[PDB]
């Protein structure tokens, strides 16, 4: 499992 | 001062019933053009973007933009005092630290009034970019809640495979395995917009949070591409609309 | 010897359904004039008072007064193994210590009958004194329901103030707060869908929800409910029973 | 091979639902002349005897006899994946341990799929041969669950008196005791009594209870009962086959 | 929260 | 209780 935090960024 | 007035509060409702299970806390950034939340679980691994557009609202009136951080479950157990045909009033007093919630009930005339303490949240939040995805799969939101119930019997993870002629669901678990196929066929039909084929894989555990929003939409569509997170994108009718990002594995 | 046949059988199980959870024992009275129950749950807050006249039944005998001493879970259990459309007969032998049901299905077939053992209950029954209330609320069953439970999501107690316009249900909690305001209402389609207010002067009361939902199960019994509270004496619940008799709750309020 | 296609899937789920709770492991005697499943419960008190005869199929073919050992429990939870208005197809490749069942929805455009591991079980069945009865009671099947559930609000053991008039089952409690007259009648809503002459038993309603899980399958059961041998309670499976429940009496 | 013990008698 | 295991055998 991949982190959805780990694609997109603040 | 920030006052809104739905006329069709059970839309209201059935958003909370999809996110308070998903996140206790959450950022509501309130604005001109309307209404939006975006928070991830605890986990970091989903991640949740709800919108519904001031024009949508019976009444809309908003000075400046906002950040009212509400713990979700507080107002869930608020809204459940909210009949399905009550018309919902949200007013929070910018210069206060608490957001007020009025049901009137169109026919009886009973009107509930409650107050609700706000948190201070960091609004800082994702940078989800639009993009053409390589399979976009819309079907009735129905039997994407059917299907991904089904396979949690069976495992952990299904596998989204995605072609020209259908969309399959596939799992293995401890006692079997199993593969369901959607072929191509308003809101009863199954159709797929395919730049070219996708295979993922995603945990159930949380597909089946998701469909939790079930409730909100005739239809659901789910957006994928090649290592990058699911979109599964309920519509909320002529108001807005409730998005779940979920990451794909190895 | 008493015999009491009851046509509309249903309104005997709806009545257990409101007791049996708030009251295990109590003491029914038997006479000519129909059939009393008084009780207080275990707490000694609550009191309920069931009447059923005679009138209302359609075969009723009763030689001497009876004081049948009934576990109320066990008479639940046993109108349980009754139909709705059943028509219920309860039998007692006066020089016995059994009270025997019988549930004829109104149509075919069948007949259950069974047959409960009584436990000897010396009750102090209190004497409630009819008065004049300050505030008399009648509204819908279901919209007092609706509202009890709603208000247990916030809070532990609810304030009940009552004025001419209408009647304000509020509660305080962790989580927030929140105030229900019915208003009196003329324009309906439908007598016991109003809410109506006959109101000496107002009164503000407190009472805990706990009880007001244990009372809210006698809601199938009736249309409408109506509420009799007065300055720092006891809330009165009454359900009326249509053409039969009435199950009055009491509940005292706080400071 | 062995493939077998049933149009109203919904029988098969309903079957599931009646065992799984009875008996975890089962033995599947698939042949020519259709399914056979013979089980006793953990406990050996009842036996459940389910068949479905191969006519009663849209399809159904079956080369050698087969012994399939499947966990009911694994086969419920599948065909809880299945609709009811599904068409349900079973196939077992003889020479593997598994058995694939295909759910088509009744239209097109949506066909689940599943597959399940097989066991090895000992099929050492029991000897049951047909017998006149002493009483034949024909009821409604709700009847006759609204009547055992009923009972056991009461007591533990329920006892069936079967006369030419009607039929009496009694139960004692510690709270009191109850008793229901169910008399013959003049479709399905209708009670029947075939009687060569009085019985009265007793049997655990522990166990009455899970058989009445046989209730949606049938408008009507038949209860059969002699002195001092089992009671058979046959849920009739229109059409198909049907599904007997063996219970032991007491004293 | 009084009690009803304390509002009626016997 | 009794058995059922006790009237049908092999």
């Amino acid at each position: 499992q991949r982190r959805v935090t780990d694609f997109f960024a603040r | 001062m920030f006052e809104a007035r739905l006329v069709q509060g059970s839309i209201l409702k059935k958003v909370l019933e999809a996110l308070k299970d998903l996140i206790n806390e959450a950022c509501w950034d309130i604005s001109s053009s309307g209404v939006n939340l975006q928070s991830m679980d605890s986990s970091h691994v989903s991640l949740v973007q709800l919108t519904l557009r001031s024009e949508g609202f019976d009444t809309y009136r908003c000075d400046r933009n906002l950040a009212m951080g509400v713990n979700l479950t507080s107002m869930s157990k608020i809204l459940k005092c909210a009949g399905n045909e009550d018309i919902i009033t949200l007013r929070a007093e910018d210069n206060a630290d608490t957001l007020a919630l009025v049901f009137e009930a169109p026919n009886q005339e009973k009107v509930s009034d409650y107050e609700m303490k706000l948190m201070d949240l960091d609004v800082e939040q994702l940078g989800i970019p639009e993009q053409e995805y390589s399979c976009v799969v819309k079907m009735p939101s129905g039997e994407f809640a059917r299907i991904c119930r089904d396979l949690s019997h069976i495992g952990d993870a299904v596998v989204i495979s995605c072609a020209k002629d259908g969309v399959k669901f596939s799992a293995s678990g401890e006692l079997g395995n199993g593969n369901i196929k959607l072929s191509q066929t308003e809101e009863e039909a199954v159709t797929i917009e395919m730049n070219e084929p996708v295979q993922l894989t995603f945990a159930l555990r949380y597909l089946n949070f998701f469909t939790k929003a079930t409730p909100l939409s005739s239809t659901v569509t789910l957006s994928m591409s090649a290592d990058v997170p699911l979109v599964v994108e309920y519509k909320i009718a002529d108001m807005g609309h409730l998005k779940y990002y979920l990451a794909p594995k190895i």
